[PDB]
C-alpha cells in the first residue's frame, strides 16, 4: 500500500 | 552530535522560494510532493529504513503541512497564502463554513509565529523535531527516532540563545506551539474525512493516499 | 519573577498522598473537586479574574487530570491507578472496547514519565503550564496568562539543569510530552462524549458539567 | 452557567 508515497521516497 | 541547524534551513529553502477547500486540499496535494523532497534533506531521515520512512510522513504530514503555510502567511492580512499562490481570506473561509478552524489557525499559529518573529531556522527545525515523532506506531526503531529528535531540540536551543540571547524563553516558546499545532492538525484531518466522506470537494492522489487506513 | 517551584511541588503534594469505563468516570468526577483546589493553590491563579479561572480550567481539566493519574501508575505493570484506590489494568480497559486510547496512555505518557524518572516538582509544572494556557478561547486578558506560563516554564527550566545538570535536554523531553497528552486528552473527551451519547455508563455532575457547551 | 465550578472557585 502506499504507492505514491513509497515510489517518491525510493527515488 | 551530526544535526546541523544549517542543513535544516538548506532543506526549508530548497522546498520553498472558487471554494476555498477545493483551492486548499490541491494545495495540499501539491506539497504533499514537495515535503518527501524536504525530508529527504533532513539529516539522517533518509538512512531510516524505507518502513519508517513512510511511518514518519503519513503520521506527521498535515502537522508538518500546516506548520509551513502558517509561517509563509505571517506577511498576510487576515488569511493564508497557498504554495499555488492563491490567497485564502478569513472571510472566504468563513463564508465556505470552515470559519472555526480557520480562525484557530490564524490565531494560534500565524499570529504567534509572527508576533515572536519566528525565523526559517527555527520553523524547520520545529517541523524536524515533528518529523522524527517517536510515538509514530509500527516504527522498527523508535529509540532511534527519539535520538534524531533530541539532536534536533539540542541544536535549536543551541541556535536560540546564540542568536537571541536576550530572549531566554524563546527556546521554551517555540516548542510550546506544538500542542497548538498537534490540536490543529487533528481537526484539519478531521474535516478532511469529512470533505472525502461527503463526496463533495476534489481530493487528488497524494492527499487521497494519506486518508488511506490506517 | 514570582513562580517558585517550592509552592508547585508543595500543589501537588497537597491535594495527593465492574465496567472500568464506569470506574475511571467516578474517579474523574472525584478529581474534578480536587483540582479546583489544586488550582488555587497554583500561585497568581486565584488572583486572575473568576471567569478566566473557569475558562482555564474548563480548557484543561482532562488534560490536567491524564497528567495526574498517568504520573501516579508510574509504579503500576499494565495499568493505572485511580484515585479511588481502584486499578484498571491494560486487559481490562482491551476487554471494555477502550484497549487503544488506554494503549496511548501508557505508552505516551505513563511508561514515558517511568523511564526518565518525571519527578512530582517537574509534573507539577508541566500541569501549571497546561493550566495557563494562553489559547483558551474567551480569556478576557490572554497576555496575562501567557506571562504565567512563561514564569512556570522559566522556573522549570531552572529546576532542570540544576537538578539534572547532568540531562541537558531534560527540560525540552518534559515540554515535549505536551502534544502527546494534548492528542490524548482530546481522545478521551471523544470517547467521554460517546458515553454520554449513549446513556450507558453513570455520569456524576461535576463531570457532566465540564461536558456542558461550550 | 457551571454552577458547580463557580461555587468551588468562590469559596
Ligand atoms: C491538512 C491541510 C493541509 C494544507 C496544505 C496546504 C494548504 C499547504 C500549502 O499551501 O502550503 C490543511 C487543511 C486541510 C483541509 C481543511 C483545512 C481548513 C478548513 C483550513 C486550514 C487548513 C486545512
Ligand atoms: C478524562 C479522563 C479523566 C480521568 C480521571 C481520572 C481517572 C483521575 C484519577 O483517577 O486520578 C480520562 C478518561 C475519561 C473516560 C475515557 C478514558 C479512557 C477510556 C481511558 C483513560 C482515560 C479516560
Amino acid at each position: 500500500k502506499h504507492k505514491i508515497l513509497h515510489r517518491l521516497l525510493q527515488d | 552530535e551530526d544535526m546541523p541547524v544549517e542543513r535544516i534551513l538548506e532543506a526549508e529553502l530548497a522546498v520553498e522560494p472558487n471554494d476555498p477547500v477545493t483551492n486548499i486540499c490541491q494545495a495540499a496535494d501539491k506539497q504533499l510532493f514537495t515535503l518527501v523532497e524536504w525530508a529527504k534533506r533532513i539529516p539522517h531521515f533518509s538512512e531510516l529504513p524505507l518502513d519508517d520512512q513512510v511511518i514518519l510522513l503519513r503520521a506527521g504530514w498535515n502537522e508538518l503541512l500546516i506548520a509551513s503555510f502558517s509561517h509563509r502567511s505571517i506577511a498576510v492580512k487576515d488569511g493564508i497564502l497557498l504554495a499555488t499562490g492563491l490567497h485564502v481570506h478569513r472571510n472566504s473561509a468563513h463564508s465556505a463554513g470552515v470559519g472555526a478552524i480557520f480562525d484557530r489557525v490564524l490565531t494560534e499559529l500565524v499570529s504567534k509565529m509572527r508576533d515572536m518573529q519566528m525565523d526559517k531556522t527555527e520553523l524547520g527545525c520545529l517541523r524536524a523535531i515533528v518529523l522524527f515523532n517517536p510515538d509514530s506506531k509500527g516504527l522498527s526503531n523508535p529509540a532511534e527516532v527519539e535520538a534524531l529528535r533530541e539532536k534536533v531540540y539540542a541544536s535549536l536551543e543551541a541556535y536560540c540563545k546564540h542568536k537571541y540571547p536576550e530572549q531566554p524563553g524563546r527556546f521554551a516558546k517555540l516548542l510550546l506551539r506544538l500542542p497548538a499545532l498537534r490540536s490543529i492538525g487533528l481537526k484539519c484531518l478531521e474535516h478532511l474525512f469529512f470533505f472525502k466522506l461527503i463526496g463533495d470537494t476534489p481530493i487528488d492522489t497524494f492527499l487521497m493516499e494519506m486518508l488511506e487506513a490506517p
